[PDB]
RNA sequence: CGUCAAAGCACUUUGCAAAAGCUAACGUAUCUGUUUCUUGCCUUUUACCAGAAACAGCCGUUUGUAAGGUGUGCUAAUUUGACUGUAUAGUUUUUGUAAUCUUUU
């Protein structure tokens, strides 16, 4: 099958599976996160409260608590079993754009239009660290180790920071413009990155040079943050584009699947943790589950 | 007597125990009326039973097993029925009406069967607002009611084992509208818990009249008031009631805050900007708390089911006391071995008119589902066994007016609702277990305090449906003690 | 505080008190206190030997008291 | 307070207790107090030695009690909220 | 205060007393004098045990407190699914341009 | 109200006097273990915060074979003493 | 107007507490009350005439506390002020 | 928005005192006995008619004179009290409220004497008819005789407040007033839904009136029954409201003006709207 | 009144949902229509007389929730909830009758 489920009122942004592979969550401009099943593809809770639009979901690695990143500074927290509020992580003085989580579900990183990175504990309700750069930040990724945090800004310079040192250790180079989504592999050994130059580049974690520049997935005037993912094997790379197409790569530098279906710009493509399924979201208010037999 | 505030007394308890329940706006609430006929008319009609977990001074919880009785003069039937089961009688009397008919008619009939009495002077608040008597002249109007109770006692017995008076503990001043019942002992506590150390007992003796208090000497006397001797009662109870029902009311809301802060009652500022009667209710329920007095005034005078077993078995049981059943009653045996003894008086309609629950006191042992049971009648004797009939106990349940508590095993001491045992029964009908030692005896058929008298003929409007009417007339005889059917020679 | 105890039913009756130091006394109960200080008349000791010495009117302290009994029902 | 009301509720039942004395007493309880006074009947004492005795009536001082032992059904009993300006727990319809 | 003491409520506790004896069981009720009520209690005088039941201790008698164990123990949103389809667009290029 | 009055005139004034004079003190305890130190602050219950404390207390070997008096000292930097343990205070000046 | 108020500042540090009972207790303080009732975290307490046993959440009936042996790093002058 | 209002005691006092000439004077309800919305239903169903009240269309061997006992005819009033007893084949009937407590509050005519003053209408209270028990000690004597010297050091609760206050008179008069005034904090109806003088035509007509009137009184009463008979209980629904839909399109604008202007406005608008049709 | 927690707050405009759960005024008010029947006055049908049952509309009411508007504060104010909320060194609990020794198994 394919399954193009409808439900949201307005532009949807982010849609992700549990780490387990038993649910979706989705939510964009609706101010409504809508949970789903995978295997009778039905809705669940209408997580209501966020007074800004959602920009990023992420399941806790317990598969119970959910975290948002509203446009009104809040980062909310939700008990996916019951569906009640837990907290309002009040901090930033602007619009949050990305979130990331660890193994230990306890630490979270967010990224504002205040040019401020901030690490959060799920127990304090306050910031543990505050890394002020200069130009409004956009994408962030934290490693599996719980050590390296990658920041993506407007300079095209993916900076790398550790939790012990807090020094500008390294800076990725050769990306001319804008970053819309970082993504660390299931190894902890390589990033993915969507630039506004349409060069969906991979980078190294440890020597730190490029690997493979992919090219063929356009951003334009919309200025949405488009996403990228690593497949459960780390064989395939799934980048969406404003051309209504989900450009899946071969990770060897070869375009295999280029499946259309959406009527509007695509945002955050994902992969299921085990069985080969693709979550693809788009302003359109629609979502697909593209499979491979 | 009618509308004296019986059904509303229990409601006052209910409210404190069942948090969800709220008063309908138009009309009072009358928990324990239930029947839609009892609500169109508004008068209670069929006596209903309750049980609830009521607390006491200090805190001890007992399980009351109350029974609202119809106060209309014509259903005295359904006063007497449970009289042959209960361990005592609580009275309710209106401090404005006084002691009308049914109050005598019952007091008299109650002492005959050695029922110890507990007075509850209801609607006192009313005599402060409706009548607006001054506090001293109201005292006389109270005392007067208590006396007149006793003038109906004196006629039936000159004994001073009974004698209803607040000095002792029998009498309870309460208004079931505003939510407060107190005895003299309870009012005392109030002062005492707020002011160091004296006995409750050495206080409450002196609070009743023909006694006075000198604020100068701080001591009591029978001395006729020299100057400003008031009357202990009116000094320590009424006049600091009277104030309440004129502080709340008269919108001196600045004062109330300072005074109610003394007692550490803290309201929200919305509540003063509220409404007279339902502000009152809110204050009077925050100051006099739970109706503790009335609890303490029952558990001290109405005896526990064991103690009364001795006396109650003598006047009701026909047979000998020396027998094994006569003995098992006296000790209130709660074993398997013991013979099972009930005593059914009233049957209750259920939510559809089809069936009848039974209401019997379990006098001995245990009752459980599916037991074989010899259900005796009235005309029974050791000679003929034509009255007795075997039957199976379908459901045992504990009553609470509207809801019911499904129980597996009954026990001696309790009142119960039985399922299944109907068809043999019409009016009184003792139950007794089948497998027994010989000669099971009956319980005395209730003494109704009014003959039937009024007569009415009943033919069906269509004669083809005469069976159903006949089936119906049997069902009345079940749920209406004094009714009697009697087919005429003609066909009526 | 100061709950005046229920010793009304013991007034003008014989008693068998026990006190601290395993020492005990018989007497007619005359009066009692908030703190349970007691007034006994016709006070007789019960020594560890068992030798019973008549004393008279006596005021036992509250603190000391362990308990208070009745000889005859 | 609730630790006192539970006591008052076991009046009538049979109770075991321990005193600073060292001995334990067992009997039907008739009256209690906020002080922790007691009034019991048909008591069966058992000291450190093991010496049994009979005491018809007894009064106590709470100060002298170490701890009580109470029947089992007294665990389903209600534990109320009490309030700032009330002595006895009881249930509460009114404000708070 | 007594904010901490409410937090202990309904936990299995280990309570040492002035005598040396140690009681164990859940905590049902608590006081300003530190009167504790305990459920299904067991003393350990010391290779020893006894079963009591419900025990009410005084404040005088109690020394220390310690937890043994922990406390004992949105229907359907609007969204709907559908099957497949995957239409091809005649045009290429981005969404806003043309 | 009246608590202020007694701190100046009464018995407790001599600690307030001594502790302000920067004085040392000998305290006899209920533990049978005397305390020798200099005081920082005190209270109406005799709840005292001591600094640089040194104890003096006897002992026995208690049938080691199947014993004699031994004195033992220990220095403590800071010590809050609950006044219930105190039985006797000796407010001795250096001068 | 109490020295007890100073102990509410004390929270967080470790102390070896002595009691009337004659025990000794190393552990971190969490909270201190006006009635002296202290609660401790990560405790190693030892009884008079027994081996030391570690307890997680110890709390003490203030009445029994003889004295706190405070850590040497704590400034007294700052804490004695309201 | 002007929903919900809360009024002071003295204010409600004046309003009462100003409106006095309109609102009623019954307080009891017993007054109505056979003049309730229920009774009038049964009348309608039994096809009988009660004297002062309305009269509708109809709605819809064993007897033997020699078996009956003729003793006092049995009136129509009797059937409308106990319809199941005195009347046979009784259907579509409603049973009425049998009696209420009876109010014993007479309001103070001469407002100088205090709020709590023994009125001369109440009977003396004498009790020389009675015969009580006898005890030698006497309850009061005994109670003091046990210990006369004992004391109570604290004195009563409200020993500084006096039983009356400034408004405690005015207030008691309200408690026992007709609906709208007793409330002292309401809701806010609309001028159409405040009937003013409906209670004139319930109480039932004072004597010595002409037939012109007495007939009108009934016709008014009929209506009031006939509604209270069919009143439905309202259906659940979301609020439509036309006049806020039109306000949400771009074709209507809002402004505030004088009444008489907007009366003329309409009166004209309609003139033209017919002319253009003609 | 006191603590803790949550939240901007009061006032207002629209949108969207609901409103017998255990016999009860969503509205102490109250109007028109359709169908099916029964009777009135009647022969032109409409327009009507005045009862019933079954459906409908209309004029209104309440609540929750979402987005807004005005005035005020976001270096504050207000609301809302929750609570095992009082201070006692001199006899019944938190300013100790404790301390100490020795023998038995
Ligand atoms: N003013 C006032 N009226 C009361 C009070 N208690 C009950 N009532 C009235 O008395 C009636 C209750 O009658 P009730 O005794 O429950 O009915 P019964 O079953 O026939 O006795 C209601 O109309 C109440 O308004 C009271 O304390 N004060």
């Amino acid at each position: 099958p394919n399954l193009q489920m409808f439900g949201h009122t307005a532009e949807v942004l982010v849609a992700r599976f549990d780490p387990s592979g038993s649910y979706f969550a989705s939510g964009g401009m609706d101010r409504q996160i809508l949970l789903w099943n995978v295997f009778d593809v039905k809705n669940y809770g209408v997580l209501n409260g966020c007074k800004g639009a959602i920009t990023d979901l992420q399941w806790s690695r317990d598969s119970r608590v959910v975290y948002c990143s509203s446009s009104d500074t809040h980062l909310m927290s939700w008990d996916a079993v019951s569906g009640q509020k837990i907290r309002k992580h009040k901090g930033h003085a602007g619009v949050v754009n990305a979130l990331d989580v660890l193994k230990v579900s306890e630490l979270l990183t967010s990224v504002s239009d205040d040019c401020t990175m901030k690490v959060w504990d799920s127990r304090s309700k306050d910031c543990i660290k505050t890394i002020e750069e200069k130009y409004p930040l956009t994408a962030v990724a934290i490693a599996q180790q719980g050590t390296q945090v990658f920041i993506g800004g407007i300079d095209g310079a993916i900076k790398i920071w550790d939790l012990r040192n807090n020094h500008c250790s390294h800076v990725l180079k050769g990306h001319k413009d804008i970053i819309t989504s970082l993504a660390i592999s299931k190894d902890g050994s390589s990033l993915l990155s969507n630039s506004m130059d349409n060069t969906v580049r991979i980078f190294d974690v440890k020597a730190q040079r490029q690997l493979q520049i992919f090219e063929g997935a356009i951003h334009g005037q919309e200025h949405n943050l488009l996403g990228v993912a690593w497949s459960r094997n780390s064989r395939f790379v799934g980048a969406g584009s404003s051309d209504k197409n989900v450009y899946v790569w071969s990770a060897t530098g070869d375009l295999r699947y280029v499946l259309p279906g959406h009527e509007g710009s695509v945002n955050h493509v994902d992969f299921h943790p085990h069985q080969d399924i693709i979550l693809s979201c788009s302003s359109d208010r629609t979502i697909f589950l593209g499979e491979l037999n | 007597h009618l509308h004296h505030g019986k059904s509303a007394l229990l409601d006052l308890l209910v409210y404190y125990t069942h948090p969800d329940t709220k008063p309908p706006k138009r009309r009072s609430l009358r928990y324990t009326d239930t029947h839609y006929l009892e609500r169109e008319r508004v008068m209670s009609i069929k006596s209903t039973p309750l049980t609830l977990a009521v607390s006491d001074m200090k805190g001890k919880t007992f399980a009351f097993q109350c029974i609202d009785t119809p106060g209309h003069v014509d259903f005295v039937d359904e006063v007497a029925a449970p009289m042959a089961i209960s361990d005592g009688v609580v009275l309710v009397v209106d401090v404005i009406e006084g002691v009308m008919i049914n109050t005598t008619r019952i007091i008299k009939h109650a002492i005959l069967h050695d029922m110890p009495i507990v007075l509850v002077l209801n609607k006192v608040d009313r005599l402060i607002l409706e009548l607006r008597l001054p506090p001293n002249d109201a005292y006389h109007k109270l005392r007067h009611v208590i006396d007149e109770v006793n003038d109906n006692i004196c006629q039936i017995s000159k004994d001073l084992k009974y004698r209803v008076s607040p000095e002792l503990g029998n009498v309870c001043f309460a208004s079931c509208d505003l939510g407060y019942c107190f005895t003299l002992s309870s009012f005392a506590k109030l002062y005492i818990d707020r002011h160091g150390g004296i006995d409750v007992d050495l206080f409450s003796k002196r609070l009743w009249g023909d006694i006075y208090f000198d604020s100068k000497t701080r001591k009591f006397a029978k001395q006729s008031l020299d100057g400003s001797g008031v009357r202990s009662f009116v000094h320590f109870i009424l006049e600091p009631l009277y104030k309440l029902h004129t502080l709340t009311i008269s919108d001196e809301a600045e004062k109330l805050k300072k005074h109610l802060s003394s007692f550490q009652i803290y309201l929200k500022p919305k509540d003063y900007l509220l409404d007279p009667k339902p502000l009152l209710q809110l204050i009077c329920a925050s100051f006099f708390g739970f109706p503790v007095g009335f609890v303490n005034a029952v558990t001290r005078h109405i005896p526990s089911p064991r103690e009364n077993a001795a006396r109650k078995a003598s006047q009701s049981y026909i047979g000998p006391i020396n027998s094994s059943i006569g003995k098992a009653i006296l000790e209130m045996s709660r074993e398997e071995s013991a013979p099972l003894v009930m005593h059914v008086t009233k049957l209750y309609n259920t939510v559809d008119a089809n069936n009848f629950y039974a209401f019997a006191r379990v006098y001995s042992g245990q009752v459980k589902k599916g037991q074989k049971v010899k259900v005796l009648g009235e005309n029974y004797s050791l000679e003929d066994e034509e009255d007795m009939v075997v039957a199976h106990i379908a459901e045992i349940c504990v009553p609470c007016a509207r809801y019911r508590l499904h129980v597996d095993g009954a026990v001696a001491g309790m009142l119960v609702l039985l399922g299944g045992v109907d068809n043999s029964i019409s009016k009184t009908a003792t139950i007794v277990s089948d497998n027994l030692k010989d000669d099971p005896y009956i319980f005395r058929p209730i003494a109704h305090m009014s003959e039937s008298v009024f007569k009415v003929a009943v033919e069906p409007h269509n004669p083809s449906e005469l069976p159903k009417l006949l089936d119906g007339l049997r069902k009345t005889n079940k749920s209406y003690p004094l009714s009697i059917t009697k087919v005429e020679e003609s066909g009526e | 505080k100061a709950g005046a105890p229920d010793l009304k039913k013991y007034l003008d009756r014989q008693v068998f008190v026990q006190l601290n130091g395993s020492r005990k006394v018989y007497g007619v109960l005359r009066g009692y206190d908030i703190f349970l200080n007691i007034v006994l008349e016709d006070s007789i000791e019960e020594k560890v030997d068992g030798e019973k010495v008549k004393i008279g009117s006596v005021a036992i302290r509250g603190n000391s008291v362990i308990m208070i009994e009745t000889l005859d029902k | 307070s609730l630790c006192i009301k539970l006591l008052h509720e076991t009046q009538g039942h049979i109770v075991t207790m321990e005193l600073e004395n060292g001995s334990t007493y067992r009997g039907k309880l008739i009256e209690a107090e906020d002080n922790m006074n007691c009034q019991m009947r048909d008591i069966s004492v058992t000291a450190r030695d093991g010496r049994v005795s009979h005491l018809d009536q007894v009064y106590i001082r709470g100060s002298h009690i170490r701890f009580l032992i109470v029947p089992d059904m007294l665990r389903n009993a209600p534990m109320f909220k009490v309030g700032p300006g009330r002595s006895v727990p009881l249930p509460t319809r009114g404000r708070r | 205060g007594t904010t901490k003491m409410v937090s202990l409520l309904n936990h299995s506790l280990n309570v040492t007393t002035k005598d040396g004896r140690t009681f164990v069981g859940q905590l049902l009720a608590f006081d300003g004098f530190m009167n504790l009520v305990l459920s299904d209690c067991q003393e350990y005088r010391h290779e020893e045990k006894r079963m009591l039941g419900l025990v009410i201790l005084r404040g005088e008698f109690i020394v220390s407190l310690s937890v043994q164990g922990p406390p004992p123990m949105l229907l359907s949103g609007p969204g709907v699914a559908r099957p497949a389809g995957r239409g091809i667009p005649l045009g290429q290029a981005p969404v806003g341009l043309a | 109200r009246l608590e202020e009055y007694e701190f100046s005139a009464g018995p407790l004034s001599v600690l307030q006097q001594a502790v302000k004079n920067h004085d040392q003190v000998l305290i006899n305890c209920r533990n049978n273990k005397k305390l020798l130190a200099r005081v920082k602050a005190f209270d109406r219950h005799s709840n005292m915060v001591l600094e640089n404390v040194k104890e003096m207390w006897t002992e026995k070997k208690r049938t080691a074979s199947g014993g004699k008096a031994i004195n033992k000292d220990r220095f403590i930097s800071k010590m809050f003493l609950r006044g219930d343990g105190v039985v006797l205070v000796v407010r001795i000046p250096s001068a | 107007m109490k020295l007890v108020r100073f102990l509410m500042k004390l929270t967080n540090e470790t102390v070896s507490i002595e009691l009337k009972n004659g025990t000794i207790v190393h552990g971190t303080i969490t909270s201190v009350d006006m009635q002296m009732n202290t609660h401790l975290k990560a405790v190693k307490m030892t009884v008079k005439g027994r081996e030391p046993v570690p307890v997680e959440t110890l709390s003490i009936r203030g009445n029994n506390i003889r004295y706190y042996i405070l850590p040497d790093s704590l400034p007294l002058d700052t804490l004695l002020i309201d | 928005t002007y929903r919900r209002w809360k009024l002071n005691l003295p204010q409600m006092a004046n309003l009462h005192r100003l409106g006095y000439q309109l609102l009623s004077d019954l307080r009891d309800d017993n007054y109505f006995y056979l003049f309730n919305d229920n009774s009038f239903f049964t009348a309608k169903a039994l096809n009988v008619a009660i004297p002062g009240g309305p009269k509708f269309e109809p709605l819809y061997e064993f007897n033997d004179i020699y078996k009956l006992i003729i003793r006092h005819p049995i009136k129509t009033e009797y059937r409308i009290a106990f319809p199941y007893l005195y009347n046979s084949r009784a259907r579509s009937v409603a049973l009425s409220e049998y009696h209420q407590p009876s109010n014993v509050f007479v309001p103070p005519e001469d407002p100088d004497l205090p709020a709590f003053f023994w009125d001369p209408i109440i009977n003396p209270i004498t009790s020389r008819q009675l015969t009580l028990h006898e005890l030698d000690t006497s309850p009061e004597d005994s109670a003091i005789e046990e210990d006369p010297n004992f004391e109570i050091p604290f004195d009563p609760f409200f020993h500084s407040e006096d039983i009356e206050f400034e408004h405690t008179a005015s207030a008691l008069i309200l408690l026992w007033a007709p609906h709208p005034f007793n409330k002292r904090s309401g809701a806010t109806k609309r001028a159409q839904d405040v009937p003013l003088i409906k209670h004139w035509y319930l109480e039932h007509c004072p004597p010595n009136q002409p037939v012109k009137v007495r007939v009108s009184y009934q016709k008014l009463l009929k209506s009031h029954v006939m509604n209270k008979l069919h009143m439905a209980h309202p259906k659940s629904h979301t609020n439509r409201s036309l006049l806020r839909q039109l306000k949400n399109t771009k074709f209507f604008q809002s402004t505030s003006i004088d009444w008489v202007e907007a009366g003329l406005q309409v009166c004209r608008q309609g003139y033209n709207m017919l002319q253009l049709l003609i």
